[PDB]
Parts: structure tokens; sequence; C-alpha cells
RNA sequence: UUGACAUUGUGAAGAGACAUAGUUUCUUUACUUAUUCAAUGAAGCGGAGCUGGAAUUCAUUUUCCACGUUCUAGCAUUCAAGGUCCCAUUCGGGGCUGAUCCGGGUU
RNA sequence: GCUUGUGACGGCCCGUGAAAAUCCACAGGAAGGAAUAGUUUUCAUGCCAGGUCGUACUGAUAACCGCAGCAGGUCUCCAAG
RNA sequence: GAUGGGGAAGCUCCGUUUCAAAGGCCUGAUUUUAUGCAGGCCACCAUCGAAAGGGAAUCCGGUUAAGAUUCCGGAACCUGG
């Protein structure tokens, strides 16, 4: 693997020669939704901490 | 006289533990700021077979409090914990099959496994497949907690001492007959050099106390006193009774 | 005044001043003269009826070389002692504690000449 | 404000790697450190006797400074001065012919343990200074006791090396005096007076009190908030 | 194995004699500094304060609690972005703050 | 078809059947780089260099061990009709 | 199986990260000069131990009385610079 050219060890997408695409699919969606739901839980307990 | 088999297991030359394949030492997380003030999360990334242990282990990976990295733990998987699951460890942590909690922190009657004797000793009691300790109630001031170890004994230990919710997996393994010599053979092949065993009374006086005589018999009480000397303690050591257990045992 | 601040739990060795060595008598008065000069490197020419068959039909010199010497030392001293140039060197140890050498000369030179220049045949 | 943002950091368990702090209190010191530290500790925990612990009662910066002042006016000869005395008395006295006394009488601080102690015994010392360091403490502990019995004023100064400098050594343990040029003779008694205040007179009263017995703060604080609750309901 | 003596110190309740003053001796139970057991690339201990808040106020607090993370098999590092102050305005770079004080007993 | 190699699978276990060097990628974005001229030596092509020791042959009804040119013993690969 | 240690009258025994202040790289700092301090990493704690385990890279033809994946011819490949 050190006697061969860089594009024998990657596919062009992020996390190339590391994870299996369908696996990258997941960490995208999970990341977004969570960082989104991490925000849904901002207001909700901003509201409990100002109206209980 | 020779030196009897059960003396030679001491300098353990062929008598040690067959240790090559074992996944590592099963131990609780070291007890730090997280667990003793709050809680912390890990993911069980794998539960796997240990060679020479009846119960599955669970590999449970965490973050590091004080450096950017990961830290990886070997737990004994309490029955039900699963890959991907989240695991919590600490004082203010929850009551679910798999988290680790100070003994004070669980309502009396809970069920915990791999539980410390002294806090922070990182695991100690109820670790075999199927075993657990039940809690029978706490002592508010001087923070103790009385429990019932699998042997039925009732020991009192710290409430800061940690346990983990549930019974241990792989239970009931021993309800199944080993059936032939071979399965026994392999069983102990991965454990240590104890099998097979040769009835003392099959050998010669050199070899044993039970050894010798024109008939295969023991010749004297096979109940040997506590304060016996190495070379003597063979047979039923220090027994306070003997004979077929009639009636209901069970702890009181 | 006030104290120090250690950001690390660990206490390492005070990386202090390691000083030079400056004598007062000499190591050894008079140093040793070069132990393996060219003349001690290659010792004798090997003159088998099959050693010449190498020189004749192969452009290959043969030498009994001092065991204490490698290829780098043979090639340089074959060069220096015979004013020639070497293609490659093969060495073996003979079953009597002597180190043979199958020296080979570049496409230019002719061993045979170079052989009975030094005077053997 | 411009293209810049503010998004602090949640250092609160289970998130965000802890920032580097001053772990100064939690460092695994070298064993040689532990030893000198815990020896200090060990020394304070016990109930140290009155023939010792009657040390720990040093002088004070004020009264001491005045004694370091007055005693510097009586340093011993340096190498220079003595060799200089030599030739100013070599050719001088060996030719000019004096009774070896074309040379002045010197007025200087006496020192060196065995020196000072013969002095106290001959009632000739007039003010003795005692170190508070001396790790072989048995070398000097009998000096306060002695001075009192020989009716001689004394005081335990802070520093064994500080005494040293005013005598041209590294360390001197004890300095003392028998001579004093009459220019100073008066300021001396104004020193000896305050000296006899904090030491020579307090000595008998001092011999009754056992030092130490002090708790570590984690302990004192524990007990301070327990002998507080069992009494005030 | 079981006793005594040494290692062996410091408190209090109760007893033991000169025969109902405390120098001394033990039954019970406290102290940490000797000794012993454990843990960790000695990481957050102990004391005080902020904040809230359960608390009921018997002049104001007479107190006890807490005092950043829980639908998801993601991400979490460059003394940190922010704020603010300096170096004589370079690119670079330093304090303080962000991260409450006090004691240096790692727990 | 024989031998061997390899695959996708299936049975088996209170047995679930090594470790280390080493090599690759990845996340990360400290940095460093363009218009009159930079960036590239994981693309191609070109240059020098690779030391030391073993290397014969026997491996057995005679090259090993059995007092020996001993009907004994002594790990293994290839294997036609 | 050395080391810091701890045992042992002692030959030695114990322990291998263990009650130890254990150690070294990427480069910046020189433009008195060769290598100190400046950063920041790393706390990795010896070493020996497989010619059947792990493992960078070679092939065909020709040649000797006896060597050859080793020489010769020809065609490759790996590592370091
Ligand atoms: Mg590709
Ligand atoms: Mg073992
Ligand atoms: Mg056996
Ligand atoms: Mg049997
Ligand atoms: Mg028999
Ligand atoms: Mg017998
Ligand atoms: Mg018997
Ligand atoms: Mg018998
Ligand atoms: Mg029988
Ligand atoms: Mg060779
Ligand atoms: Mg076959
Ligand atoms: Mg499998
Ligand atoms: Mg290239
Ligand atoms: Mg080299
Ligand atoms: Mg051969
Ligand atoms: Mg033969
Ligand atoms: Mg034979
Ligand atoms: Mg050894
Ligand atoms: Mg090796
Ligand atoms: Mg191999
Ligand atoms: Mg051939
Ligand atoms: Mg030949
Ligand atoms: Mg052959
Ligand atoms: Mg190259």
């Amino acid at each position: 693997y050190a006697t061969v050219s860089k594009t024998h060890k990657t596919v062009s997408r992020a996390y190339g020669g590391s994870r299996c695409a369908n696996c990258v699919k997941e960490r995208i969606i999970r990341a977004f939704l969570i960082e989104e739901q991490k925000i849904v839980k901002k207001v909700v307990k901003e509201q409990t901490e100002a109206a209980k | 006289g020779r030196v009897i088999r059960n003396q030679r297991k001491g300098a353990g030359s062929i008598f040690t533990s067959h240790t090559r394949l074992r996944q590592g030492a099963a131990k609780l997380r070291t007890l730090d700021y997280a667990e003793r003030h709050g809680y912390i999360r890990g993911i069980v990334k794998q539960i796997v077979h240990d060679s020479g242990r009846g119960a599955p282990l669970a590999k449970v990976v965490f973050r590091d409090p004080y450096k950017y990295r990961l830290r990886e733990e070997i737990f004994i998987a309490n029955e039900g914990v699963h890959t991907g699951q989240f695991i919590y460890a600490g004082k203010k942590a929850s009551l679910n099959v798999g988290n680790v909690l100070p003994l004070g922190s669980v309502p009396e009657g809970t069920i915990v496994s791999n539980v410390e004797e002294k806090p922070g000793d990182r695991g100690a009691l109820a670790r075999a497949s199927g075993n657990y300790v039940i809690i029978i109630g706490h002592n508010p001031d001087e923070n103790k907690t009385r429990v019932r170890l699998p042997s039925g004994a009732k020991k009192v230990i710290s409430s800061d001492a940690r346990g983990v919710i549930g019974v241990i997996a792989g239970g009931g393994r021993v309800d199944k007959p080993l059936l032939k010599a071979g399965r026994a053979f392999h069983k102990y092949r991965l454990k240590r050099n104890s099998w097979p065993k040769t009835r003392g009374v099959a050998m010669n006086p050199v070899d044993h106390p039970h050894g010798g005589g024109n008939h295969q018999h023991i010749g004297k009480a096979s109940t040997i006193s506590r304060g016996a000397v190495s070379g003597q303690k063979a047979g039923l050591i220090a027994a306070r009774r003997t004979g077929l257990l009639r009636g209901s045992q069970k702890t009181q | 005044k006030a104290l120090k601040v250690r950001t690390s739990a660990t206490f390492r060795l005070p990386k202090t001043l390691k000083l030079a060595r400056a004598p007062k008598y000499a190591s050894k008065a008079v140093p040793h003269y070069n132990r393996l000069d060219s003349y001690k490197v290659i010792e004798q020419p090997i003159t088998s009826e099959t050693a010449m068959k190498k020189v004749e039909d192969g452009n290959i010199l043969v030498f009994q070389v001092s065991m204490k010497a490698n290829k780098y030392q043979i090639k340089k001293a074959v060069k220096e002692l015979y004013e020639v140039d070497v293609l490659k060197v093969n060495t073996l140890v003979r079953p009597n504690g002597t180190k043979k050498a199958y020296v080979r000369l570049t496409a230019d030179y002719d061993a045979l000449d170079i052989a009975n220049r030094i005077g053997y045949i | 404000n411009p293209l810049t943002h503010s998004t602090p950091k949640n250092f609160g368990i289970g998130q965000a790697v802890q920032p580097k702090r001053n772990l100064s209190r939690y460092v695994k010191w070298p064993e040689y450190v532990r030893v000198q530290r815990q020896k200090k500790i060990l020394s304070i925990r016990l109930k140290v006797p009155p023939t010792i612990a009657q040390f720990q009662y040093t002088l004070d910066r004020n009264t001491a400074a005045e004694t370091f002042k007055l005693f510097n006016k009586y340093r011993p000869e340096t190498a220079a001065e003595k060799k200089e005395r030599l030739t100013k008395e070599a050719a001088a006295v060996a030719e000019a012919k004096s009774k070896q006394d074309a040379s002045p009488k010197p007025y200087a601080v006496k020192y060196g343990l065995n020196h000072v102690v013969a002095l106290i015994e001959n009632k000739k010392a007039k003010l003795v200074l005692i170190a508070n360091d001396v790790d072989p403490i048995e070398l000097v502990v009998f000096l306060p006791a002695l001075c009192k019995k020989m009716g001689v004023p004394y005081a335990i100064v802070k520093g064994k090396a500080r005494l040293g400098t005013l005598v041209n050594q590294k360390t001197s343990a004890v300095a003392a005096l028998t001579e004093v040029r009459a220019e100073d003779e008066a300021a001396l008694a104004k020193l000896v007076s305050t000296i006899d205040a904090n030491f020579a007179d307090k000595y008998d009263e001092v011999k009754k009190h056992w030092g130490g017995g002090i708790l570590g703060n984690k302990a004192q604080a524990k007990m301070d908030k327990r002998a507080k609750n069992s009494d005030s309901a």
C-alpha cells in the first residue's frame, strides 16, 4: 500500500478509504438531526426555566 | 513420604492459568470526578466471548475527561446489555440494566452485578455467569448498605461502593450435562491443569494419606482439622457436619 | 513572592547541563596506524586451474582477502593496488578460514592483461 | 461582532475535554521532597517537649535587624585584613621593636560552638546568639538552659546561615560577644534589655509548656464543625 | 495457634491506691502522625462564597438542599472562540477574563 | 477424474480457535503557496547505492543416534498407467 | 532477564513498571558559529527469546569434474539517498 498511487486507497467522498458510504450516510443524518434536536431542547427548557 | 498433589499446585509450574486467549481483565472504570460527583456515558461497541470465562464480556468505550481521546472498558455483560447501547456511570446516574451506581443510590431490592467490596476497587462480587447481589437496605449515617452475595452470605459494605444493574449473562450454563469426558477436557483445557483427578485412595502411602492397603479405603476420618499441616489437609477439610443433606437448606 | 504553576501531575527530571569531556592526559599517546590498509586487504592471488579459467574467459580477478574486510574495502583496494575499475565484487569464505573474492572489471579492462601484469599465469 | 463568533465551552462532566488547570496541589513530588515535607508535619502533630519547642520562639525582624546591625560592627578579620596586619606588623614590630604590640587590641565577635560554650562557663560572654535550625538539634538545646544558669543573656535568632555571614562562614549556629568598643556599649544594653524580655526571663515559664499537638487543617476543620454542632442546637 | 514484653502515640466516660485532692494503672470509644490495605500516566479534595430554591419567618435568617451532559452506534484536541488590556503598531505575540476565593493533607 | 488452490455457504462448542514490528487510509486544518508569475516529487521519466555470515554433500538396510557400514530408531514436500 | 529497589552472613534471592526526579523526536532559534535555548508535543521504561509463526523485493535460459532463484545472458522488482 506504500508502493501504489494515492487513489488506490480512497474513494473521493469524505471518509474515503475509511468508511463504507452507507455508513457515512448515517453519520450525516444523525449529525444534522441531533444538532437540530439539540436546539429543540434549547427553547423547551429555556421556557421551563422562565415559566414554571 | 512423597509430596501430595495438592501441595504441588503451589509454585504453580504447570498449574497456572491458561491465559493466552483471554480478552483482558474485567474491571469497572477507575473511580474519578465523573462517576463520584455526576455520571458519564459509554457505548458498548462489542460484547464478546472470553476464553475460560462462562459469561460474555462487554467492550464499553468512553471519552476521556482530561484529554482528547477515547478510553476502552472491559465489563461483564449483565443479561440484556447490547451493542450500540448507552451505558451510564456515576452517583447521579439512572436505574437501568447496565449502568453503574453507588450502592446507596439504588432503592433497596435492586439487583447488581460486578460490585466492589471497597469502593474504587473496580469490581469484585457476583461476576460468574448468572450471579448477582440483591440489596436489603441501607444505613443513612455511616453510609453502608447490607447485601446478599450469591453464596447467600449477608455482607455490609460502603454505599459509595459501586455495582451494576442486573444479572450476569450466560446464566444456567451449568444445567447442561457435560455428558462425555472430552467436553470436560476442553472445558478445563482453557482454564488450568486440574483435570482429570485421581482418587487418593488409588495410590500409595508415599503419594497420599488415603493411599495404601489391600483394599481401596480411607482408613481414618476423612474430616481433617482446620489446624492441620500442609500434607494432611486432604479429604473434607474442617467440616462441621457430613452426610447427605436432608431437608431445606437456604440462608436465614 | 509566590509559587509556581504546574499544569501536569507528573514531575520530570530537571534537564540540566550535560558537559563535554576535556582530558588532562591523552587517551593513548600514539593512535594506531590504519589497521586495514590496501596491502592487508587483499593478501594473495588465487591461482587454481579453475581460477585462471575465470580470469581468462570471464574478466574476473581472484584474490585471497583478509577476513576482516568487506566489499567496500576490497573494491577500493583492488582499485588502488591495480589501477583498475570494478564492476562488482562477490566474496565467499573458503573451508579453511580464508576469504576468496570474485572481483570483476568494467567492460573496459582486460583481467588477463591485468593478471600477468602483476605477474602470474 | 464582524465575522467573529462567541460560543463558550461546557466544561461540566460528560462533555468538552477539561481545560488545563493548576494541578500544583496534586503533583507526585520526588520522594526526597515528601520526606522533608512530612518530617515538618510529623514534627508538628506530636506533643513536642518543653526543653525543645522552647525553640520555635525566634527573635523578631525589628529587634533582630538591630542586632545584625550592631554585630556587623564586629566582624572578624578577612584574609586581606590579616595579611595586611601581618606586614603592617612584620617589618613594623620585628624592626621598630615593640612588645609585639605595635598592633591594636581587636574587638570582634566570638563564635564556633565549643568556643562560645567555654565562654558562658567562664562568665565572660556578654551576649550569645543561638540558631533555630541545627538539624542535630542536640548541639544547642542545652545552651538556653546553660546561659540561664550562668546568668547570661541570650536569644535564639532566625537563621543558622545568617549568623554565618556576619562571621565569614557558610553557617555558624552560634555567635556571641565579650568585647564592645565603648561607642556601642550603651546600645548593647538597650538590646540586652529586650533580649532578656523575650527569652532569659520567660525561660522558667517557657519550660512548662509542651509545643506541637497541632492538627492538619483537614482535621481541625472537621472538628471545628463538630464541637460546634454538639453544643449550639 | 494462643499469651506476655517491645514496636506504641493522643483524647474523653466509667473503675483502680497514698486511705474522698491526681503523678500512675485498665473496661468501654474517640484522635492521626507510627504501622498496615487499596487507587491513579498522584485531576478537581477540604473549608468559605456566589446563585437559585424547598423551607417558616416569630426581627432577619434561626437553617437544610441542590449549584452545565439521557428518544438516535454522529461530532467533542491547536495555552479556546468571546470580552478586555498592553508591545508602539507587521506577521506575530503577551496578560487577565472565559473557569469564585482560602489551605498546598494526591484520594 | 487425481492433487492442490480458492470461493460463497452450512454443522460443531460450558472449546468460539495468538502476539508484536510494520504498512496504508481517515478525521483534523498548524501552516505554506498565484499573474507576470507560484505550487506540485503519493503522475511519468532520469541518477547513485544495497554491508555482514551461511550456501559442498549425506538425510539413511553405510554420510545422524544406537561401541559398528547394526533387519532398530529418527520431523517433512512433490507423487504417472 | 538486567535496572530502582526489597530480602539474604553470603554464594545470591525477589520484583520487570514494580514504592524511582528513569527518557527523545519533529523543528525553530545561528546569519559572533556551531549547535545552546526557545515552543509544543511523548510519558513509550531495558534487553534476550522462532533458520516451521509475523515478514520489503527475482525471474527464465545457458553453463561446472564438483556451486548456483547466488555465475553468465536477458528481462524485473524493493528499499535508502
Ligand atoms: Mg480509487
Ligand atoms: Mg500467569
Ligand atoms: Mg493433568
Ligand atoms: Mg477420579
Ligand atoms: Mg495402586
Ligand atoms: Mg502417609
Ligand atoms: Mg492420617
Ligand atoms: Mg489406603
Ligand atoms: Mg472404598
Ligand atoms: Mg554471501
Ligand atoms: Mg498428500
Ligand atoms: Mg467464529
Ligand atoms: Mg514518483
Ligand atoms: Mg547502517
Ligand atoms: Mg544443495
Ligand atoms: Mg548414503
Ligand atoms: Mg541401520
Ligand atoms: Mg533477577
Ligand atoms: Mg529478538
Ligand atoms: Mg517464517
Ligand atoms: Mg538453470
Ligand atoms: Mg567453479
Ligand atoms: Mg547438486
Ligand atoms: Mg525511489
